[PDB]
């Protein structure tokens, strides 16, 4: 249930980047505009989006378009609350406790940057950005959003995917 | 060379001394994983710039 | 339950510390800080905490330093509340109450300096520093927190075990 809702919304947000013939990354449409991890360079498969002016930030790693107007009704929905405890994510659970998110599984592998973290509700609460190998688990380098204003959580020894 | 060795001496002391204020004030932050508290830390630089 | 969890906790979160071939004391992981009692002296018998710098604090009684990052998956997560009543430790169980931690049984021995004490949670609340006798119970000078703070309370008395 929670996971269909999540997978179909993820289907319904989410776009392949290609470079060189591979798979780089994913846009995810959120709100009334798509972002984009800045760090990852590629294409999005998308002529409507390809010609859209990305708002570029280097400090914050993201790039950002306002959408046209006949995708909005296929826009996720935001928040910026974060209680504590567990969220959605493509592959499973992660946990967030501490200020921090954390992958149980420890699987995490470059390519997948973009990647939306989803709320019970279904709700968008941050953007998986890059991985660090916490041993058995993996810290996540997300950016997330407060009341108004847009942050970065970097643990140590984290690597961009 | 008196005078200047008494100059140095009282350089050095001082400087040495705030020093010992800035990590004697500085240290109970190191222990907690708390915040930096941008406000002590813009008048009382550390050796973490960003981080923590 | 609760002491199983507080078992392997402790398991995966302590480490002694040798000295003489004798046993000095323990280093407990909590959130992102290793702890060791200032006034125990040896060397954490840890290859990768052996090298680490440690920032001391007398008028605190402690020397904490900063985990390499393969191992801050294996640390307890920490909390700031203390309300009254008891609350769980490797030799049974502590008292709270009027801002005083209190060993029923006076069963602590020198030695045993940089347990943690353990909330009903499993989560960690403080790091025991020694024991004065009076009567028949055994108050604990110990170091606690507060909100951000670093608090080392100590009854008359207090031997530094």
């Amino acid at each position: 249930k929670r996971e269909r809702m999540c997978m179909k919304i993820e289907n319904d947000c989410i776009f392949e980047v290609k470079h060189e013939g591979k798979v780089t990354g994913y846009a995810c449409l959120v709100g009334d505009k798509v972002m984009k991890p800045a760090h990852v360079k590629g294409v999005i498969d998308n002529a409507d989006l390809a010609k859209l002016a990305f708002k570029k930030s280097s400090k914050y790693d993201l790039e950002c378009a306002q959408i046209p107007v006949h995708m909005r009704s296929d826009a996720s929905k935001y928040t910026h609350e974060k209680p504590e405890g567990h969220y959605n994510w493509h592959h499973g659970a992660v946990q967030y406790s501490g200020g921090r998110f954390t992958i149980p599984t420890g699987a995490g592998k470059p390519g997948d940057s973009g990647r939306p973290i989803f709320d019970n509700k279904g709700r968008v609460v941050a953007i998986v950005l890059g991985g660090a190998n916490e041993g058995s688990r993996t810290a996540l380098s997300v950016v997330t959003w407060n009341k108004d204003m847009v942050t970065r959580v970097t643990p140590e020894g984290s690597e961009e995917w | 060379v008196g005078m200047s060795l008494l100059a140095l001496i009282s350089i050095f002391a001082s400087c040495y001394m705030l020093v010992a204020a800035r990590s004697k004030c500085l240290t109970p932050y190191a222990l907690t994983p708390g915040a930096a508290v941008p406000w002590t830390l813009g008048i009382l630089c550390c050796a973490p710039r960003a981080h923590a």
